[PDB]
């Protein structure tokens, strides 16, 4: 496959993905199994003005990754941008 | 054991041989260094004159039998690449090294069902015999005793795995530049490691023969300069580019305008002296960035100069072009830890494991022969004794995070001394962390400076959709950040040039009434943009395209937007504030370089547009803000509203862990599907937020007061659906469920149409929304949004590399790939003609 054809296929695929977001249910429970299991991410950084997608990932890890995060023995740093900006910017207090 | 260390004797009548036995060898056989001296009896004051002639090659031969297993040879040119014999990594080669240096890394231990990783300072062990072989040739003449290893860096290349056990890693090397300093001679040599053919890491090696060297004929500087990117936005710098003789083009009339030129520049530099360059020759390819994002050769840098005092090409590009990667500092350096390490009693445990048997580490007689205060600990050991504490904290005891590591050797250390390394975090480099270390002994004296370029852990970005609407969101960031300023301004400029209002005004003071005046020549383009937006709804089962703003035509002077409290409550002004302040937040973190190059990102409902515009930049912020506005208006008029503006749809935030303990997420979807089939009113689980604890159902206002009352009965009766369908009877719970739904749906038809939706024991009605989005209700309204999306998102700006494996939709919720099976999956979930156009012609696209 050419980079030109792969590019237009990406453009087409993202068009109907975006177009059918409001026209399909948000399957986020198993999206939480794409970055917490399939990629094994250690920082769940939320971008937004309140912790909406932070209390879902912590409670997803408490519910069905307490024994997966004990088997691999990895620490998931669950933050937001509005609440815990002191940690993402790496700007502690003296 | 009491071994002979010195044999002093006459060799001939007038010649003394003082011989120094060194015992610790590859083959157990001790090696003699016969230092010759002349005893002149006629010169009574200083009769002992050292034989300086024939001295460097005798020191070389001695060192050869400690470092080089090959035959003793010095008639190989330094310029020519030097090969290393293929060196493999075992589990013993990790246990002896890590115990010797105290590298207490569990990734370097044997744990079941995972490969053993190796220390990044084992790479010197891998490639010592190739790296040091560089300095040996007779044109690189010097005294190896006085030779000070200055610096020793590693750069684990982007995309390759760090070293593991088994991995048979070939070594090569070449001498970057040999330069006669006034104080001596600094040979810079790079000794890369190659596994499975491909290079793994480059291992920089700066050596210093201290002395006075006139051999400038043997000096050269074959520096492979970093690539330099520069955007060609003007026709002023073009004229500058065309005036540059070095800059030659394969196409002389090639459009350089609005392109991106990268320059893989390498400069060879020969010398008359340490200052003036006999020959300067900058060459390399010039790579224009094609819209597909690939880099194609369009020309050649070909500089040719005699008596030059600098590289014009680098001088030109470093000012007028970027390095491809710009670091940023911290506001304050982080005082990580002031830790203490101890050099070991003996330097034998490291000398043996590495195969660096330089006697100045072991032989007290060789040590004092070179004026050193005793048997000097290996510099590389101290390097591994501080990099283990750099691998201990910054990389959270992980080995794959380490990319770079440079360690200048400043002070000479005796065995049994108490070091004090103050670890200092300084800035970011494109996500990765810059850590500056500074080792001081017992007496506060600098010993080891340098740094480590450590990857941050794998990161995931979760962009919030809608939710809490607030006046003055991200105004503090807007006042402070330079990126936040740029993005908001851009948004605002696009808004006032496209839709005739200021996004800043709305978020700042939240006006109740905003009047868009189509007043002038500019006003007409705004009116055409407002009468250009279409949506599609079903009345009497017909696919008709209705007009957004039914009270706007071409006689319409001014439109008014209204709100009860404030316009930040209306979705079409709320959502552009949220997606802008998110994008601002991300462009502040990117400006601070806190974004990993391979970090995944999954957006929620609205966040996916912020995420894509953020991580991919496939649409401009000018495109994003008008895309969320068009959707926010499409998400407004999609439902039929009464004269007051209220509709018969709405949300709930289902908590199935509050109705029953054994109430699974197969039971809530079964109850909602059965209610939709019984009552005949639309209700759908539209948000799979948290497993059995947080959902959202979208449908009719009546249809969300029957499932609530079905879950109010089931809690107060204590009857499960998943037990009785299995262990009692087959398809009896289907009939027994429709009578509970018939009871719940009879009381939910009596009340009028603008019904007050109740908060159940396991249901919370999400106020401020009355549109069923993420449901089947908007199947009709999808088609016009395609015609909208095509104009906005351009195919040239879509980068497949940046999206691949990182962009996780909320449709499929998989790693984005350009494969037939992914398009099949998207067709299965959403029936579309252009997906099956590809699937059928899949093999035609293949070739």
């Amino acid at each position: 496959m050419k980079p030109e054809v792969e590019q237009e296929l990406a453009h087409i695929l993202l068009t109907e993905l975006l177009a059918y977001q409001f026209a399909s249910p948000v399957r986020w429970i198993e999206t939480q199994d794409v970055f917490l299991k399939d990629f094994n991410t250690e920082r769940v950084v939320e971008i937004g003005p309140s912790p909406t997608l932070a209390g879902m990932a912590q409670r997803t890890l408490k519910n069905k990754y307490e024994s997966y995060d004990a088997a691999l023995s990895l620490h998931r740093e669950i933050l937001c941008y509005s609440k815990d900006a002191k940690e993402i910017y790496y700007t502690p207090d003296p | 054991e009491l071994k002979p260390t010195v044999i002093l004797k006459l060799l001939k009548e007038n010649i003394i041989q003082m011989e120094m036995i060194e015992n610790r060898t590859m083959d157990g056989k001790p090696v003699s260094l016969p230092l010759l001296y002349n005893f002149n009896p006629d010169n009574g004051f200083a009769p002992i004159s050292e034989v300086m002639e024939d001295r460097n090659q005798r020191i070389k031969e001695m060192y050869w039998k400690l470092w080089i297993d090959e035959p003793f040879n010095l008639d190989f040119d330094p310029r020519d690449v030097i090969k290393g014999k293929d060196f493999e990594i075992t589990a013993k080669e990790v246990y002896d090294f890590t115990h010797a240096v105290g590298n207490n890394c569990e990734d370097f231990v044997s744990r079941p069902d995972r490969t053993m990783l190796a220390p990044m300072d084992f790479a010197i062990v891998v490639g010592w015999r190739a790296i040091i072989k560089a300095i040996f040739p007779n044109t690189v003449d010097g005294d190896l005793l006085k030779l000070v290893h200055l610096s020793n860096g590693y750069k684990m290349i982007p995309g390759a795995k760090p070293l593991q056990v088994g991995d048979v890693v070939s070594t090569t090397a070449v001498i970057e530049s040999v330069v006669n300093q006034p104080t001596g001679k600094i040979v810079d040599v790079v000794g890369t490691l190659s596994r499975n053919g491909k290079p793994v890491m480059e291992v920089t090696s700066s050596f210093f023969y201290r002395g006075n060297y006139t051999d400038f004929e043997n000096t050269f500087q074959k520096t492979v300069e970093p690539v330099y990117q520069m955007h060609i936005k003007t026709s002023k710098d073009i004229a500058v580019l065309r005036s540059k003789e070095w800059f030659q083009l394969d196409d002389e009339d090639f459009d350089l305008l609005n392109k991106t030129l990268t320059f893989e520049t390498e400069t060879e530099v020969t010398f008359k002296n340490a200052n003036i360059f006999s020959s300067v020759k900058c060459f390399g390819p010039i790579k224009v960035e094609l819209p597909t994002k690939e880099t194609v050769e369009i020309g050649i840098v070909d500089y040719e100069a005699g008596a030059s005092h600098g590289n014009p090409v680098v001088d030109f590009l470093k000012r007028n072009g970027s390095t491809l990667e710009q670091k940023v500092n911290l506001e304050n350096p982080i005082p990580i830890a002031v830790l203490d390490s101890y050099t070991p009693s003996t330097n034998e445990p490291y000398a043996r494991v590495s195969g660096d048997l330089n006697p100045i580490h072991v032989s007290r007689h060789f040590a004092s022969y070179a004026n050193l205060p005793g048997t000097i600990t290996h510099g590389m050991f101290s390097s591994a004794s501080v990099r283990a504490l750099i691998e201990n904290w910054a990389a959270d005891s992980v080995s794959s995070r380490v990319r770079g590591y440079t360690c200048q050797f400043v002070d000479m250390v005796l065995p049994n001394t108490a070091l004090k390394t103050s670890i200092q975090h300084v800035g970011m480099i494109n996500g990765r962390k810059l850590i500056k270390f500074e080792t001081r002994n017992e007496d506060d004296v600098v010993v080891l400076t340098g740094e480590a370029e450590i990857e941050q852990p794998v990161t995931t970005f979760v962009f919030t959709g809608q939710g809490s609407q607030e006046q003055g969101m991200g105004m503090d960031l807007y006042k402070t950040s330079k990126a936040a300023q740029d993005v908001w301004n851009r948004a605002d400029n696009h808004f006032k040039d496209t839709y005739g209002f200021s996004i800043l005004d709305i978020v700042i003071n939240n006006p109740v009434n905003l009047t868009i005046h189509f007043g002038g020549e500019k006003g007409k383009r705004i009116r055409e943009n407002y009468s250009a937006m279409i949506f599609e709804t079903i009345v009497d089962g017909k696919l008709k395209t209705e007009k957004i703003f039914k009270e706007i035509n071409e006689h319409s002077t001014s439109y008014t937007f209204r709100s009860e409290k404030g316009l930040l409550s209306a979705t079409q002004f709320t959502q552009p504030a949220l997606t802008l302040m998110e994008k601002a937040a991300f462009e502040d973190l990117k400006s601070k370089g806190l974004i990993p190059a391979d970090a995944t990102f999954a957006g929620h409902s609205l966040g996916e547009y912020a995420a894509l515009a953020s991580l991919a930049d496939v649409m401009s912020i000018e495109s994003l803000v008008e895309v969320v506005f068009y959707r926010g208006m499409t998400m407004q008029v999609a439902v039929p509203r009464d004269e007051l503006g209220r509709s018969n749809y709405g949300m709930i935030a289902i908590n199935p862990g509050r109705v029953a303990a054994s109430f699974s997420q197969e039971a809530l979807q079964y109850v909602v599907e059965r209610v939709g089939k019984r009552t005949g009113w639309l209700v759908e689980i539209v948000n799979y937020n948290v497993e059995n604890q947080q959902y959202v159902a979208a449908g009719d206002l009546r249809a969300l007061d029957t499932v609530t009352n079905v879950l109010n009965f089931i809690k107060l009766q204590k009857i499960d659906i998943i037990e009785l369908q299995k262990s009692l009877s087959l398809e009896e719970v289907e009939g027994h469920l429709f009578e509970i739904i018939d009871e719940a749906s009879k009381k939910s038809a009596v009340k009028p149409r603008p019904l007050k939706l109740e908060r159940g024991f396991a249901c919370i009605p999400l106020v401020g929304i009355s549109v069923p989005f993420h449901s089947t209700y908007l199947m009709n309204g999808v088609k016009p949004f395609k015609s909208f999306l095509k104009k906005n998102i351009i195919k040239e700006n879509v980068k497949v590399a940046r999206l691949a494996g990182k962009y996780i939709p909320n449709l499929t919720a998989k790693p984005f790939q350009v494969t037939k099976e992914y398009f099949q999956d998207v067709y299965d979930l959403t029936g579309s003609e252009p997906i099956k156009e590809i699937i059928d012609n899949w093999e035609k696209y293949e070739q």
